This record gives C-alpha cells, structure tokens and sequence, in this order.
C-alpha cells in the first residue's frame, strides 16, 4: 500500500503529504515510482500538518505532482560484513560493478549516535611511512585521523595513493575507501590498480561520485562510515580512507537553502559545525577496535581560513598542510612543515633525538622565511655570513624534504624511495650538525637516505 | 444539514457550470521576463516540454503547489493570460 | 498555518456578532463555510487565477443563503486576501472566542470505562471549583487506561490513569 | 478602459479586463493633470494586472485615474525626415521647429538581424 502524494517538486526538494496520523519521522526512508525507476526519498524535516520534505536519492526528473509515496519505516540500511569486501557500491548499498548480488547476511542503518565518552581508548602506537617530511613533521598513530589539507592540484590524491600503498600493504586488516564526490576516472582508475595489484580482497569501496545528485554526496560518507563501523565492532583494526570530507559539506550546502534555512557567513549552511561534528565523531577507535583514518580535505581558493577547513583542523590528530607554492616551486610532496603538525610529536612518545630535530629543522626554516623578502630587495650581499650559512642549510634541509614516489613514477619518470624513520632522523640530524655542509643542493634533491645523498654527490 | 447542504453545494456548482481543467492542461496566468506561471498541468513532470500556443516551447523547472514555473524558448512577448 | 490570518477576521466575525445579537446563527452560518471549504471543486476554483471581484461573485452567488451584512462580505474580503482556506481554523477561533465570553470550558474525561454518573457530577463540580467556569465534560473510553481518569481542560491537563503512575514508577526505578 | 492601481515612484500598475489585457510592449495613455503621460506595459500579473514604466513624469498621477490602452508600440519617426533635427524618447520634435514630416514610424522593438 502506498499512503503519501507528492505535493511540491522544487529542483532537488521533494515534499510529500501524509495522513496527520502515522507521518514518517526524520532521516526514514520513501519510496516513490520515478516510471519505471524505484526513487528513494529521505526525510529530513517534519514541517506543517501531516506533510514532510524530503530530498532524492536519485534524479529529481521525470517526477509530478500527486505520485503516490511509500513510506518504509527505517532508515536508509546498508549490507555490511565480509560481503562487502571487493564490491563497489552506491550510496544505497546496491552494486555497481556488475558482479551480482552483494550477498550480505545483515544490513545496519547509516544514521547512528557516537561513542560514549568512556568508550574511547587511547593510542600512541607510532605508525611509520616511507614519507620522509610526514614521519619527520607528522608522525601519527594507529587508531588516529590524518588530514591532508591542499587547495587544488597540489597533490592530496598522489599522497594518498602513497599511503595507501604504503600502509595497506603491511596492514592485515581489512579497508574501507569512501570516495565522496570523487572523480569518475579516478575511481576507475583506483579500482583497476587494486584489482590488479590483488589487494583488492580486503578493500571494500563505496564512490559517490560528482556527478550524482546532492543527496548521494551527502550521504554516502555515512555509508563508508557504516561498513567501517561494523568492522570495528566485529574487533577488527580498519583503514578508512575519505577522498574529500569537503564535498560532504558542499553537498549539504546546495540543499540548504530549499530546505528552508536562513544562511551562514560565507553562505554556508547554519549548521556546518553540528554537520561536520556528528559525522566526524563517529570516526574513533573505542575499547572493542580501533579504526585508523586518512582523509583529503579539499581548501577553497587555497586559504586556511575559510569555515570548512577552518573547523575540521580541530578534529584532527595529524594535519599535513599541502601548499601551493612548494608545488609551484617544484618540490615534492609539497608539505609545509612550519604548518604541518602532530599531536604524537611529543619528546615522551617519539624519541627524543627525533624531537630534537625536528625541532631544529623548523626553527632553521623559519628563520629563512624571514629572510626570504630581505633578500630580495636589499640581496644577498648584505646577510652575514652566519646568516649565509644558515640560508644554505636552510636550502639543503628544504631540498632533502623532496622525495620520488612510487605512484609519481607515472609523472616524473623516475623511480620511487621508501626512507625508514631512522634513516631520516639520521639524515637531517646530520646536515643540521653540517656533517654534509659541502655538498651541493642538488644532493639532497629527490633522493632517499643520505647514504643516497652520498652516492649521488659522488656522481655529481 | 451536512450531506444535504453538500448536495446542495454540489448541485448549484455543476449548475453555475464552473468545470475543471483536463489533467495536461492548463492556463498561463502571468508574464513576465521570459517566465510564465501556468496555472493547472497536473500531470507535468519536472523538465517536460509544454506546447504554447504557437510552435513555441516551455520548459517546467518548477513545480510549486497550485503553480507551474516554466521558461519560454525563443521571444516570449507574444504570450498573454489565458492561452 | 492559517490561524494568524484567520485572527483578524474570526474577531471582526465575533466582535461582530455581539454587536447584533446572533452569535449562534454566525457559529452554523461559519460551520457552512468551512463544509463548503473542502469540497474539490470549490477548491479548484480557489486554486484557479480569477480576479478577485469575478471571483467574489462566482463565490457569493454560490452561496446566497446568508445574510447580507454577514456572508456576502466576510467571503468577499477574506476572498480578496485569499484567506478562504483559513475558514475552517475561523470557524474553531470563533468558538473559542465564544466559549471565554460565557465563561465555558469544554472539559474532557478520558477512562477505561464508564463512569457512575455519580463520579461525573462530582467531577463536574469540583472541575467547577478547580477552574471558575461552567464545564461540560465530554468522556472517552480508552483501554490503555485501564484504570483511573484523565481529565484535560483545554492547555491544562490533570493525570489520573493507572498507565502514567505505572511508567512514572519505572522511571522512579 | 483600464485604472491605476498602485502607482510606485517610476512604475504604475494598470487593472484592466480580463478579456483585453495589453501585451507584452504595448503603450497606453494616461492624463496626469493637464499632460498627456505615456506608460510602457512590461509585465503581464494575474488578474489582468500590467506593471507599467511611465515615460515621463509619474508626479500628480493619481490612483483610480483611467487609462487609455493604444494597441501598438512606442513608434518614432525615421529616415529623411528626421535628419537636421533633435528627437524625444517618444519620437516627438524637441527643437523648437514644427512636425517631423515622416513617412514611415517603425516600433523601436524589434530583432536583431
Ligand atoms: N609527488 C608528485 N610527483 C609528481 N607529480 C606530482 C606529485 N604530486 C602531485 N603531482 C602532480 O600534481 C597533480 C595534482 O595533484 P593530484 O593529487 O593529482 O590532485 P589533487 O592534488 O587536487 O588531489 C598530479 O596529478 C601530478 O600531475
Ligand atoms: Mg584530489
């Protein structure tokens, strides 16, 4: 039976009128025949007698005024479990990939509260990358959230095709990658890469892609959300990798405004906090597991201060901040490490040496920046020479950040370097101590451990 | 009197003779700017094409409760209320 | 909602009707036009773009069995701003109105059962010395009761039913 | 035929009939005062309802006033006739010589080629 009617269609915006009795409640499920197409609506609000509005899980054509409405009394639910392990999926759960039926033995609701506060469990269980700056300026911990923040095209996607390379692999648990509003081409691409480096077993993916209407973007972090939930509930230790938390927010933005609401300060929704918190606070490694998470944050116009990233920086316990200049200059991955920061780099909990040196390699960078505008008015001939000395280390530390990666072979035609931790600490505590003072800057460029740095200085 | 007294609704209303409009027509009921608002056209799905008089088109992108928003394809100061 | 823009009118309505005596004839001649209100032809030519003078008259004319001073003028000028739709929430203004002049408070009981009619009186009266109105008590046999009463007065409420005590219990637990 | 109804600053709302609303780019004519005032139609309301642009002075006018609904487009003058002489918005002589003796008005809204 069938209980509801259509009753507005304003773009995106569906409203439907219910009998005053047994109206649907917030975040249910609808159904309605777009045609031949089973349309999905969700509830989001209950406004006025007996009518509700709602948004498309699909597109909003081919709709009229008095359809009938099917209102199914639960949330939208997902397959989750081992079923879902190298399947692709929409935001509803329903394979995209032509292989069939998922197959699943149980489906949970997408929309679910966080963990109690006496159910968090705290780590310093130190992971280490092949990347040199990050394990040096950044260094974070199993069960911890990474962000990587980065205006357009500094490099967001190729380091987290890096960590994912990197960290997956030696990872026995099962993955999660939740591609919100990612490019078609790329997740094809990513789902090809897996399949053929047999890694894709114990991954299991969920693309919204940009294409798709607002409400599949919006919804489908949840959806990622879900399946990594069960996971850690089952005890598991889980990788979740978000493509960009920025377009979850985005996509709550388009819809604001048909929903009725009187806008924020820089147009955004009024409730982009509450929005953000509720999704990112689901994102936690409990007593049970722990679930490890990366995320690309997406920086509009390349500033910082923008609402969106400026409140997901403090949900974060390691932020990489990309810049657009380091790109533009070359040198890659482009990470600030003035900027750049993690709360694991403590003397107590990395070693101390290690702290000691990162330590030294911001304040000399600092100090160059200073300099930097100096320079170029008044040149290079009025610095002291302590000054002079400290602008060339400054520029052999800021080259021996650079580093070939493995998925950035593609581009530069070169091959990729894992560094271990120590080797880096060893490296840069060493052109510090000016162990390596002679050597030109171009040593240091692109290379590996500073054994590397030797061999190639020795060419050169 | 409710069931007589809606009888007696019924039947004065049927001999007035105000009808309604068939479902897929409908009546423009302002212009202006390239944007009508039609009056009617139930049974108009969002991003259908509605015949004007003429060989012109419109295109529905909004479908209001009791209203239809829809664009005029090509000059648009022929039109008028009532067609 | 309708009830703000029904405010206006439904006081001119009762402001009205005192001024003349027939505040009974104005309540049924209300419950007409909300009963014409509904029906799904009259609202279509509600819905339906006329100008408001030819639209007065296709609705005036439509309903010629009233009074010059009280249906041909408040259907006109609630017509010119639209506000026919508020007619059934004018009609529940006006009595509400009417039942504050003659101090009158429409009392309902709720129980599993009926009630000895020596219960109700009592009710009544102490209802009566509760408030300072006549009441006039309306019941509802409702099974989750099970036992006891509930008496809501309009906003106001008194609790007696067994089911309440029996929750409330579970949360003093 | 038509009213004034609402009259705010620079545009003037005319209600006519329902059955010979102006078009789109009609002109009509009003007497404001002493003067003979000029309106543009440029959106059809509902109702028979036109919002006007008055072309000229939009002081004096009153509502209820009545106006007269000219069934074509402001019209100007063109070609030899008006080739040593200034012209109003409306294609009226400014200087102070006499008529424009034209052969032909065309309507000042028309197509690009
Ligand atoms: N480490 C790198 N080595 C070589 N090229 C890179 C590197 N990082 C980024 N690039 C270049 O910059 C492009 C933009 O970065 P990418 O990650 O693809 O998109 P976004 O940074 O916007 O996510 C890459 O496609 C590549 O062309
Ligand atoms: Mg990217």
């Amino acid at each position: 039976m069938a209980t509801g009617k259509i009753v507005q269609v304003i773009g995106a915006v569906v409203d439907v009128e219910f009998p005053q009795d047994a109206v649907p409640r917030v975040y249910d499920a609808l159904e309605v025949q777009n045609g031949n197409e089973r349309l999905v609506l969700e509830v989001q609000q209950q406004l006025g007698g007996g009518i509700v509005r709602t948004i498309a899980m699909g597109s909003s054509d081919g709709l009229r005024r008095g359809l009938d409405v099917k209102d199914l009394e639960h949330p939208i639910e997902v397959p989750v479990g081992k079923a879902t392990l190298g399947r692709i999926m929409n935001v509803l759960g329903e394979p995209v990939d032509m292989k069939g039926e998922i197959g699943e033995e149980e489906r949970w609701a997408i929309h679910r509260a966080a963990p109690s506060y006496e159910e968090l469990s705290n780590s310093q269980e130190l992971l280490e990358t092949g990347i040199k700056v990050i394990d040096l300026m950044a260094p974070f911990a199993k069960g911890g959230k990474v962000g990587l923040f980065g205006g357009a095209g500094v490099g967001k996607t190729v380091n987290m095709m890096e960590l994912i390379r990197n960290i997956a692999i030696e990872h026995s648990g099962y993955s999660v990658f939740a591609g919100v509003g990612e490019r078609t081409r790329e997740g094809n691409d990513f789902y090809h890469e897996m399949t053929d480096s047999n890694v894709i077993d114990k991954v299991s993916l969920v693309y919204g892609q940009m294409n798709e209407p607002p409400g599949n973007r919006l919804r489908v972090a949840l959806t990622g959300l879900t399946m990594a939930e069960k996971f850690r509930d089952e005890g598991r230790d889980v990788l979740l990798f978000v493509d960009n938390i920025y377009r979850y927010t985005l996509a709550g933005t388009e819809v604001s405004a048909l929903l009725g609401r009187m806008p924020s300060a820089v147009g955004y929704q009024p409730t982009l906090a509450e929005e953000m918190g509720v999704l990112q606070e689901r994102i936690t490694s409990t007593k049970t597991g722990s679930i490890t998470s990366v995320q690309a944050v997406y920086v509009p116009a390349d500033d910082l201060t923008d609402p969106s990233p400026a409140t997901t920086f403090a949900h974060l316990d390691a932020t990489v901040v990309l810049s657009r200049q380091i790109a533009s200059l070359g040198i890659y991955p482009a990470v600030d490490p003035l900027d750049s920061t993690s709360r694991q780099l403590d003397p107590l909990v990395v070693g101390q040496e290690h702290y000691d040196t990162a330590r030294g390699v911001q304040s000399i960078l600092q100090r160059y920046q200073e300099l930097k505008d100096i320079i170029a008015i008044l040149g290079m001939d009025e610095l002291s020479e302590e000054d002079k000395l400290v602008v060339a280390r400054a520029r052999k530390i800021q080259r021996f950040l650079s580093q070939p990666f493995f998925v950035a072979e593609v581009f530069t035609g070169s091959p990729g370097k894992y560094v271990s931790l120590k080797d880096t600490i060893r490296g840069f505590k060493g052109i510090m101590e000016g162990e390596y003072d002679h050597l030109p800057e171009q040593a240091f460029y692109m290379v590996g451990s500073i054994e590397e740095a030797v061999e190639k200085a020795k060419k050169l | 009197n409710s069931t007589e007294i809606s009888e007696l609704i019924k039947q004065r209303i049927a001999q007035f003779n105000v009808v309604s409009e068939a479902h897929n027509e409908g009546t423009i009921v302002s212009v202006s700017d390239g944007v009508i608002r039609i009056h009617g056209l139930a049974d108009a799905m969002q991003g259908e094409m509605i015949s004007l008089p003429g060989n012109r088109y419109a295109i529905a992108l909004n479908l209001e409760r009791d209203s239809v928003g829809a664009v005029v394809m090509g000059p648009y100061a022929d039109l008028a209320e009532g067609m | 909602e309708f009830i703000t823009v029904a405010r206006p009118y439904a006081k001119a309505a009762f402001d009205f009707a005192v001024e003349h005596q027939s505040v009974e004839r104005w309540q049924d001649m209300l419950a007409f036009a909300a009963e014409v209100t509904k029906n799904e032809q009259m609202a279509e030519l509600l819905s339906g773009a006329l100008a408001p003078e030819t639209l007065a008259e296709s609705f005036i004319a439509v309903a010629g069995e009233q009074l010059d001073e009280n249906g041909q003028n408040l259907i006109r000028v609630m017509a010119e701003n639209g506000r026919l739709n508020a007619l059934p929430d004018v009609l529940e203004q006006f009595i509400h109105l009417r039942a504050v002049s003659e101090a009158t408070a429409e009392v309902d009981v709720i129980s599993a059962a009926a009630l000895s009619e020596q219960q109700l009186a009592k009710i009544s009266a102490a209802m009566e010395k509760r408030l300072s109105r006549k009441v006039k008590l309306n019941a509802k046999i409702d099974k989750s009761v099970m036992a006891g009463v509930i008496i809501r007065a309009g906003d106001m409420v008194i609790d007696g039913s067994v089911r309440g005590r029996l929750e409330r219990l579970a949360d003093v637990l």
